[PDB]
RNA sequence: AUAGAUGAGUUUGGUGAUGGCUCUGAUUGAACACU
RNA sequence: CAAGGCAAAUAGGUACAGCAGUGAGGAAUCUUGGUCAAUGGGCCCACGCCUGAACUGGUAACUUGGAGGAAUGAGACGUCGAUUUAUCGAGUAAAAUUCUGUAUACAUAUUGAUAAUGACAAUAUGUACAUUUGUCUUGACUAAUUACGUGCCAGCAGUCGCGGCAAUACGUAAGAGACUAGUGUUAAUCAUCAUAAAUAGGUUUAAAGGGUACUCAGA
């Protein structure tokens, strides 16, 4: 015979935990319920965590369409949405997945895609854009600026960003520079100085695909530069690649982190707790 | 090159992070290498890199 | 070999929060206690209540002393910044006053005048508190049997680390055999289709299909592990969630690890069915593990 | 002190401390072996009661030293080799040693059922 | 007798060398007088790459080396045969053509 | 977190408390965590110099709690002002 | 390298001090007992 | 060259703190293997010879890292321990069902190496298999309870202490708390300890102001 915990596990599972058997309303069904931002909430006693929409499948294309066959820079896209950079990268790689499965005749996960997707809160861009999918000007807090520091100064000073930064420390930049898009800033400035939007989402583009071009600029320098020093001598069997690098950069005492070199004096970590032996890093 | 980054890889596009956006602790590494021997004087200007130094020391 | 550990997972005497869809733990989630009594307790009885209960959830198949290490005291968090502010002032306004800011008016005035005062100047929603506390177990969202489990890949955690122990995952298009792989910012995780079919795909009984052989839209397929036409976990529903930090293809069952679970001024991006007071006091046991 | 009382040495380290098993701390080892001289019984002193059962042992080094014998009876007598191992008798002065019950000639409690990993007692291998 | 050649180095059967310039008659892998570079006897593979191909990762400081070539150093055998491959001797073996 | 640092004194037991930036918890013994807990702190270092008298070690906190330094006090007598650069910096007070 | 600084039991009829001892944390080219 | 030990006598060698190994001592630490294929060295015009360094196989949970199985499982309408025969548990636990093929085994291929030479093994892929529990603690410090027996006896104990006939502290039985191919104990080191205080202590009554101050050196 079932036990009495057991039984009322079955009692509450038929009559107010029936609502879970089946998913037949779209949306969320979670036990916290919608909160008070309008956000369900899986767990009812942490309420800080809260179910965040996810991109819709038909909306995942508008962005890969937008940054491929219109070739606008990602930075454009990702504050045309209000999606964030990072984001942005990641729905054209998973979707150039998909064109080659499409390609290569592979079955796709269609049945278990559409099931899921009515379980969780979407927001489909372009017409209807309630809400922005998510914070794309979020700054990540150095612990050098979390510090409280109360500097005594003129009774009538103009103590800026720039200023507070320096007091901070002397190689830290103002939240001003560490935005992922920059361009904003310049944007809001021009609807200050009564510009049309018109004009004013122009300068826009050209800012940040100006910025784009240095970017892929610098890439193009760096790989090229790092292939310069690799000398390929092909063989009957391998391709040997020599690389040319410095032997003098080894520090004032043979203690250089970048160093090149099977270091001396040092024994084997392979007995010290916690040592790492899995691959840290997949190119 | 060799051939095309595919989508997998990380480098399908890059999105360069911006400044002050992380504060990894690299460990100490153990062990040294050896100081390479200076072979220049650390002033003036050696005779070793003057033209016809190795025809000198090394003639045909 | 089953160790002494796991012989009551999901005992409705106890009543722990597992990381799986069980039915039986959906109980123990829904009638959880509100807030467990912590008056009476001393501070070590508290920190080990607070370290029981989390560590039930929170890499529950990981040994303590592994975790000990893992443990991290740094908490990440941003800070939303709107540039429309920037562009109008330059934080001079912030140190009005005597360094602090201009003064207002206390609440039970403002409530007595008719009108209401000039709103202050700066960012919005900059007075709302961040839960750090609610990010100790971080460092646990960063394993690539975790990941799989958010991704809503798996139907526990148990199981999203036999994926990748039995070569089912590929990580960056390679595969990858280690559970304890600590992603990257951008790394590309994909599990096989398959897999991700008879995780949350509901049993199959053969009981079902003996009334189907004879009687878009897909077929029914008698040789495949999953209950065909394939339909989602019974109650999968409770714990249908994706993390921030996750951008997933249901399609290709991939996703990508955008960044680390990063705290924000009133939300936290990692999953825990615990309040403050708790992770507060699992926080604390792990600064000296006693 | 002042500074210069400092550089001329005032700074010395702190008076020793003596060890609960001297023997075993003075030459950094974890246990001795040794030969039994004698198996007799100690009181404790003024708030306990009772007899304590003690031996008399000539440790390899050469100290002759006095230790506990836990548990419920034992099996050592006169020219016992038995494995010495750090602790004390809290109430028996002198007795600051115990002997290892899983030891070379010292026999482990047969009728323990308990932490038989203190008193040296294999499993009872009931079904097996 | 100044000489470049390989010290071992690794765990076992995982071999890592270091090319260095130490004098002959010195242990193996005693602190040289310089470290010019490394190299990896086992081949690698691209990670994006399905042709089969493999190659031999080598670090390698030819302007270094060259000096310590010029003033009389003597590469092994098989430092040699590397410093032939790069172009700054001529390869010591050849395969027999006929 | 609490103003600054604040050092107090009740007979024989001494008390600082010092502040600490966000993130950092409650890292303080068994006592001061439970006042710390009830009266709103979340990020705190303390540390008994003297004696840990349970009783004095509970008053000299609670002492140390209003006898913090008000950052407005301190400007008006000196003249200058005290600017919170943690304000200035990010637009506002992060919570 | 900017997060890193923490206590507990025990003297007294009792309180507050002084001053030891012990536990709490990490570890070993370790040994032993039960496995 | 001298002395002692072993050996040797008209002889006039040997000292394993070279590798493996034996005895002894001790709480305690291994194979009397293979190959010069790789790296290094000596001899050599060259070829090539030699290498107990070295590279490899073996022994030990000594340590670290990893594996050591996941999902379903409600009417076997059984069993077990408590007791309130229906309450409280064992218990989703088991059995059973549906999947995976992890360590490992085997096969194939590449590679360690190239002018040529492979002792030995790694890596990749294919197929196949679901494989143990152990141990400490349970008065407070310190997370975790009752019953019976024992009666300052037997014993427990890191510290305070417990035991004198209704013991939550001993010994059994059950339950509970925790770590886990490890778990405890002993020994040791750091921290705890501002507990020799340079950073950074203190000396009326608590360890500790010299009997005195003129004074060389010295601050
Ligand atoms: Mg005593
Ligand atoms: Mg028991
Ligand atoms: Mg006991
Ligand atoms: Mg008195
Ligand atoms: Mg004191
Ligand atoms: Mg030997
Ligand atoms: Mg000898
Ligand atoms: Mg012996
Ligand atoms: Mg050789
Ligand atoms: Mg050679
Ligand atoms: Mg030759
Ligand atoms: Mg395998
Ligand atoms: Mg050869
Ligand atoms: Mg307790
Ligand atoms: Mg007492
Ligand atoms: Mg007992
Ligand atoms: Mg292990
Ligand atoms: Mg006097
Ligand atoms: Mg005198
Ligand atoms: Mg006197």
């Amino acid at each position: 015979v079932q036990s009495v915990r057991r039984q009322k596990m079955f009692s509450w599972l038929d009559k107010k935990g029936s609502a879970y058997k089946e998913h037949t309303r779209q949306g969320p069904n979670l036990l916290g319920g919608q909160g008070k931002d309008g956000l369900a909430v899986p767990f009812p006693n942490n309420p800080y965590f809260k179910s965040q929409p996810v991109l819709s499948e038909g909306s995942r294309e508008i962005i890969y369409q937008d940054v491929m066959e219109k070739g606008l820079p990602i930075k454009a896209v990702s504050a045309k949405y209000n999606v964030d950079v990072r984001r942005v990268a990641a729905v054209i790689r998973l979707k150039e997945i998909e064109k080659r499965w499409i390609k290569e005749y592979k079955p796709l996960a269609r049945p278990y895609a559409r099931a899921v997707m009515k379980m969780l809160p979407q927001t489909v861009l372009g017409g209807p854009d309630q809400k922005p999918h998510e914070s794309i000007n979020d700054v990540h807090v150095h612990s050098y600026t979390t510090q409280q520091l109360f500097v005594p100064v003129s009774e009538s000073r103009e103590f800026t960003r720039e200023d507070a930064a320096k007091a901070f420390g002397d190689h830290i930049l103002p939240v001003d520079k560490k935005l992922r898009v920059p361009e904003l800033i310049e944007f809001q400035k021009d609807l200050l100085k009564e510009v049309p939007l018109q004009e004013a989402n122009r300068k826009f583009l050209n800012a940040t695909a100006a910025s784009e071009a240095k970017i892929a600029e610098r890439e193009a320098k760096r790989r090229q530069a790092v292939e310069d020093a690799i000398t390929r001598v092909k063989t009957d069997r391998f391709e040997f690649r020599f690389q040319e690098f410095n032997a003098e950069n080894v520090g004032h005492d043979g203690r250089d982190r970048n160093a090149v070199g099977w270091r001396y004096g040092v024994p084997f970590p392979d007995r010290k707790r916690s040592q790492i032996k899995i691959p840290t890093k997949v190119e | 090159d060799s051939v095309s980054i595919p989508p997998d890889s990380p480098n399908y596009i890059k999105v360069p992070e911006p400044p002050q956006s992380s504060e990894v602790r690299h460990p100490f590494v153990k062990g040294h290498l050896p100081i390479p021997r200076s072979i220049f004087p650390k002033k003036g200007v050696p005779e070793k890199v003057q033209s016809g130094y190795v025809n000198r020391i090394a003639p045909k | 070999m089953k160790i002494r550990r796991l012989f009551k997972y999901h005992s409705l005497k106890k009543k722990p929060i597992r990381p799986t869809w069980n039915k039986y733990n959906l109980y123990n989630l829904a009638t959880a206690g509100r807030e467990p009594r912590i008056s009476g307790k001393t501070f070590f009885q508290q920190k080990w209540l607070a370290k029981s209960l989390t560590r039930a959830y929170h890499g529950e198949h990981i040994k303590e002393r592994k975790w000990a290490r893992m443990f991290s005291r740094r908490l990440p968090a941003v800070v939303n910044m709107d540039p429309a502010y920037m562009a109008k002032y330059n934080g001079s306004e912030q140190a009005a006053g005597r360094g602090s800011g201009l003064s207002e008016p206390p609440a039970y005035e403002k409530t007595a005048d008719e009108k209401p005062a000039k709103q202050v100047i700066a960012n919005p929603g900059r007075k709302v508190p961040t839960p750090y506390e609610q990010m100790t177990f971080a460092p646990l969202e960063r394993r690539l049997d975790i990941a799989i489990f958010r991704a809503l890949f798996a139907s526990s955690a148990r199981q999203a680390r036999q994926m990748v122990v039995h070569g089912a995952v590929t990580v960056n298009g390679k595969k990858m055999k280690h559970p304890g792989y600590l992603l990257n910012p951008g790394d590309l995780f994909q599990v096989d289709v398959e897999r991700v079919l008879y995780a949350t795909g509901a049993p199959k009984d053969k009981k079902l299909l003996a009334a189907a052989m004879k009687a878009e839209d897909n077929e029914i397929d008698p040789s495949k592990p999953y209950m065909t036409p394939w339909r989602p976990r019974n109650y999968m529903s409770a714990f249908a969630f994706i993390p921030r930090y996750l951008e997933v293809n249901q399609n290709i069952c991939a996703a990508v690890y955008l960044r680390h679970p990063v705290a924000r001024p009133g939300e936290s991006e990692v999953p825990s069915p615990f309040s403050p007071t708790i992770n507060q006091l699992a926080f604390n046991w792990y600064l000296r593990r006693g | 002190a002042t500074l210069n009382q400092v550089m001329r040495g005032c700074r010395k380290p702190q008076r020793a401390r003596h060890a609960v098993s001297p023997a075993l701390s003075s030459i950094k080892s974890p246990a001795l072996k040794g030969v039994c001289v004698k198996v007799g019984i100690t009181r404790p002193k003024k708030p306990n009661s009772g007899e304590r059962k003690t031996a008399r042992v000539r440790l390899s080094t050469g100290k002759v030293i006095t230790a506990y014998i836990p548990g419920e009876g034992h099996n050592i007598s006169q020219h016992s080799v038995v494995l010495v191992r750090g602790g004390r008798a809290q109430d028996c002065p002198g007795v600051r040693y115990h002997l290892v019950r899983g030891a070379l000639d010292l026999a482990g409690v047969a009728t323990r059922m308990s932490s038989r990993s203190k008193y040296g007692t294999k499993k009872p291998k009931k079904a097996s | 007798v100044l000489k470049l050649r390989l010290a071992r180095f690794g765990r076992t059967n995982a071999p890592f060398y270091n090319i260095v310039v130490a004098h002959a008659r010195t242990a193996r892998n005693s602190k040289p007088l310089e470290v010019i570079g490394t190299y990896d006897p086992v081949p690698k593979k691209d990670t994006y790459d399905t042709t089969g191909k493999l190659h031999k990762d080598i670090k390698l400081d030819v302007t270094r080396a060259k000096y310590w070539i010029g003033v009389g150093a003597q590469p092994t055998d098989t430092v040699w045969r590397l410093l032939s491959l790069v172009g700054i001797l001529d390869p010591k073996y050849k395969k027999p053509q006929p | 977190t609490i103003y600054g640092e604040v050092t107090t004194k009740v007979s024989g037991t001494i008390v600082r408390l010092n502040s600490r930036p966000p993130g950092f918890g409650l890292r303080v013994s068994h006592r001061i965590f439970e006042m710390c807990r009830a009266a709103g702190i979340r990020d705190l270092s303390a540390k008994f110099l003297r004696s840990r008298n349970p009783m004095n070690t509970v008053k000299a906190t609670y002492q140390a709690l209003l006898s913090q330094p008000n950052p407005e006090d301190l400007a008006i007598g000196r003249g200058k002002k005290l600017v919170d650069v943690r304000k200035v910096y990010y637009g506002g007070s992060v919570y």
